[PDB]
RNA sequence: CUGCCGAUAAGGUCUUCAAAA
RNA sequence: CAAGGAUAGCACCGGUGAUUGGAGUUAAGUCGUAACAAGGUACCCCUACGAGAACGUGGGGGUGGAUCACC
RNA sequence: AUUGGGCGUAAAGCAAGCGCAGGCGGAUUGAAAAGUCUGGUGUUAAAGGCAGCUGCUUAACAGUUGUAUGCAUUGGAAAC
RNA sequence: CAGCUAGUUGGUGGGGUAACGGCCUACCAAGGCAAUGACGUGUAGCUAUGCUGAGAAGUAGAAUAGCCACAAUGGGACUG
């Protein structure tokens, strides 16, 4: 369940995948706003919800989420101590899908959904098929054996471009991680802290 | 890095033998984010004139503003008409929750954690000047050290 | 100590005392006179040890049945004064009682709350360092 | 007021009124009594079609109808669409509105769900007035 | 220096915008 | 002892009813022009009478009235 | 609008007065302790509420331990 | 919705009830409740709780759990 025109999206928004891979292309070089209607004046002077509204969208659709999963992260990261302004970023960034693709083992974060609900994934444990299991930074996260065979692995077993929070003991492709990630390795695609305040007042 | 933000844009006009003289008029917030904020009404013909003497307005009346840890130290009510704003201390995380144009004369100020709610008129002017007159009324610990002769806020 | 002036006080304790610091303070006035009361003459003593005004003098008439407090503002050299605004809580009629629990704090303890509960008046760090409460008379900041 | 007076006589809330009070009466004929029990949506039947005119900036000819709902309350409820199938004499299903140009008339005829027809040679906005899908 | 002196169909435009230079 | 039945007159509540009273709502109906300027007889409040109608007049009460004016 | 609103010109001070019951009420002393505050005990069924944990691929959910509110009785405090 | 209540209020001896009791009986009296709202009308199972609210509280008494009442309508009784 996604959207099939990553490339409008990312489009609109300005800020692709965090490669440009979906602005580049190979054709244009398309940096305006989708549609007909694109080539306007009245750009600045968005609303703050309009601003915010557009920047939410940024966060969820980085990840592949629906606004519902979103709600129920929120409320439950809210309740604890205090300021959990370091909490809450580890949190969105803990999705199992996502640390596949972090892990690099993934040509693009939903393919590496797709890989993940087919069950060609493993945990420290157990098996996981589900796309949204919520990780916590020292399990043993291996991959899959019969998997490293198959007619994509090459990219695959080429992480060795991989983020410092996401370390796989290269070669054994064990794929733990630890040393939650940075606001660094999170980039201005979307970093700011009021799309908080936004789910606040239509989230309890 | 004095920043600036339009928080209204009337259409006021008069009256002449004949026809309607129409000006517009800004209301612009100036804060420096550290301390300093001022605000400015200015009326002209075009926008752009009006956004100009409006913010040469805000920059000549610029009042001076303390934190304490990022919020305001007390409980106020500031009054002006029959607009009342609250302003409540607020614990560090739970950010800006004021909404208009107190939300805008809040974050150009300095405050983050800020409690409000506008219990009175919904008029820009004297929300602002609600903000303005309870931010300005606050009693710092040290003032009142020096006044009441204690031992620099200790208990 | 000589006067010329007939005193007269209102019924109601607190708020007499109230009235007359806020229409000095307003008007610049520094010294005024009330009649004096057990009640209004505890609540002063607290209000001098913490700071709010500068002396207190009790007196009483040369044949001892009539007793009247007169008492002076502290205003700095600038003359501004120490008091910003005072408000009463136990007013006649609706009197207000609240437990230890709900012991309030005043501006986060920079005015001071008057508090009476069983060995008069007392102020509200006092009264949470003890844990226990009572009648509460005025807010003063 | 007073602590006194109020102690004496309470405050007193305003009350509450509906905007659909035809549909929130239930009649069970066998007593013939009518409690107040609410409900989103009622059947009824119309009595005569017809047109009026809107208030005072619109000018146009609206359908509107007599319609009695399975209770006894008659309700003039206007047909929200392009063409009708009322023949004066007809079951239908209202609902709940409140057009603003006829006065009067508090109450929307559900489009295409019993005997009244739906609203065909319509692509946008379907859902509401019921068109089965073009596929 | 006070005579007399009544009425006027309906609905309607017009401010696009300051992001800035 | 007693449900129920029959007879009898009060009490409270509901629906309906020929005919009739006013009320609201209505783009372009008819008779005036009462009010807003000193609105062309200053206005308004209470009250009594009278008249197609707004309303007129008598009694009392107010300025929430114009002009006027003073070195 | 008890917390948390108003009554000259915007809705709202009865035409005014004599006034019982009710509400409020000068200063000081003594006692009692009905209000008021506080300690001990009993109780306020279980589920739910909030916090932590476990178990379901994580969740929803289930279980788990913690978590008040009021009433009565008893022992003290005496400022209003 | 301003009066209501004649076993309604009290005593006596007796009967009955698991038990106290005008619960019932004979006699003797005229009281009881009510403007701090009786009585009448309308409405409704109550509560732990559900939803909402910063809070005070508003709102419905889903599910389930405690208590009450009912079994076509209105009465009576056996067994235990
Ligand atoms: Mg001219
Ligand atoms: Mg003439
Ligand atoms: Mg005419
Ligand atoms: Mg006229
Ligand atoms: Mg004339
Ligand atoms: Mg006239
Ligand atoms: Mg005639
Ligand atoms: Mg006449
Ligand atoms: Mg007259
Ligand atoms: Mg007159
Ligand atoms: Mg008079
Ligand atoms: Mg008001
Ligand atoms: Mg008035
Ligand atoms: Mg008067
Ligand atoms: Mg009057
Ligand atoms: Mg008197
Ligand atoms: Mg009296
Ligand atoms: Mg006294
Ligand atoms: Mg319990
Ligand atoms: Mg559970
Ligand atoms: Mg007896
Ligand atoms: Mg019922
Ligand atoms: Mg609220
Ligand atoms: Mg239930
Ligand atoms: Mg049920």
């Amino acid at each position: 369940k996604y959207t099939g025109s990553i490339f409008k999206r990312s489009r609109r928004l300005g800020f692709s995948l965090l490669e440009n891979n979906k602005e580049f292309s190979k054709g244009k070089k398309r940096k305006t706003i989708p549609g007909q209607h694109g080539n306007r004046f009245r750009s600045s002077t968005m609303s703050g919800y309009a601003q915010q509204l557009q920047e939410k969208q940024r966060m969820q659709y980085m990840y592949g989420i629906t606004d519902k999963q979103f709600r129920r992260l929120f409320r439950l990261v809210l309740k604890q101590r205090g300021n959990l302004a370091v909490n809450l970023f580890r949190v969105l960034e803990s999705r199992l899908d996502n640390i596949v693709y972090r892990m690099g083992f993934a040509p693009t974060r939903r393919s590496a959904r797709q890989l993940v609900n087919h069950g060609h994934v493993l945990l420290n444990d157990r098996t996981v098929d589900t796309p949204s299991i919520i990780l916590n930074p020292g399990d043993k996260v291996r991959l899959k054996a019969k998997t490293i065979k198959i007619p994509i692995v090459k990219a695959a077993s080429e992480s060795g471009v991989v983020s410092p929070f996401v370390e796989t003991n290269n070669k054994t492709f064990e794929g733990t991680y630890v040393r939650f990630p940075e606001r660094s390795e999170l980039p201005a695609g979307i970093n700011e802290s009021y799309v908080v305040e936004w789910y606040k007042r239509l989230v309890k | 890095e004095f920043e600036e933000r339009i928080v209204k844009l009337k259409r006021i006009s008069k009256t002449t033998k004949g026809g309607r003289n129409m000006r517009f008029s800004v209301l612009v917030v100036v804060g420096n984010r550290k301390g300093k904020i001022g605000y400015g009404i200015a009326k002209a013909l075009e926008v752009p004139n009006a956004i100009k003497k409006a913010i040469k307005a805000a920059h000549n009346s610029l009042h001076t503003i303390e934190i304490h840890k990022g919020s305001i130290y007390h409980e106020v009510i500031g009054r002006s008409g029959a607009s009342r704003v609250l302003l409540k201390p607020a614990p560090q995380g739970t950010g800006i929750i004021a909404g208009g144009a107190i939300r805008a004369i809040i974050e150009l100020a300095g405050y983050s954690d800020i409690y409000t709610k506008n219990l009175g008129r919904n008029t820009p002017i004297n929300m602002i000047h609600a903000t303005m007159d309870g931010i300005l009324k606050q009693l710092s610990p040290r003032r009142v050290a020096i006044l009441r002769n204690k031992n620099l806020n200790e208990l | 100590i000589t006067t010329t002036k007939p005193i007269k006080a209102h019924f109601d304790p607190v708020a007499d005392l109230l009235t007359k610091i806020n229409n000095a303070r307003k008007a610049k006035l520094m010294t005024v006179t009330t009649i004096a009361s057990k009640l209004k003459i505890a609540i002063l003593e607290i209000l001098v040890k913490e700071g709010y005004l500068a002396n207190f003098q009790v007196l009483e008439n040369k044949s001892k049945t009539k007793r009247i407090v007169t008492f002076n503002l502290k205003y700095t050299q600038r003359r501004i004064p120490s008091i910003n605004g005072v408000k009463q809580i136990s007013k006649p009629g609706l009197r207000i009682y609240r437990p230890f629990e709900k012991l309030p704090l005043v501006l986060n303890g920079l005015g001071i709350a008057i508090i009476s509960t069983s060995d008069g008046v007392m102020t509200d760090k006092v009264a949470r360092l003890k844990k226990i409460g009572g009648e509460i008379l005025a807010y003063v900041w | 007021a007073t602590i006194a007076q109020l102690i004496r006589k309470p405050r007193k809330k305003k009350k509450v009124k509906s905007k659909s009070p035809a549909l929130h009466y239930n009649l069970n004929l066998l007593n013939k009594k009518v409690t107040n029990v609410y409900s989103p949506l009622k059947r009824g039947v119309c009595t005569r079609v017809g047109t009026m005119t809107p208030k005072k900036p619109n000018s146009a000819l609206r359908k509107y109808a007599k319609v009695r709902l399975t209770n006894g309350f008659e309700v003039l409820t206007y047909i929200p669409g392009e063409g009708h199938n009322l023949q004066e004499h007809s079951v239908t299903l209202l609902r709940g509105g409140r057009v603003k140009d006829l006065p009067g008339v508090r109450y929307h005829i559900v489009r295409g769900t019993l005997d009244t027809v739906g609203v065909e040679k319509r692509r946008q906005q379907r859902s509401a007035y019921g068109a089965k899908k073009p596929k």
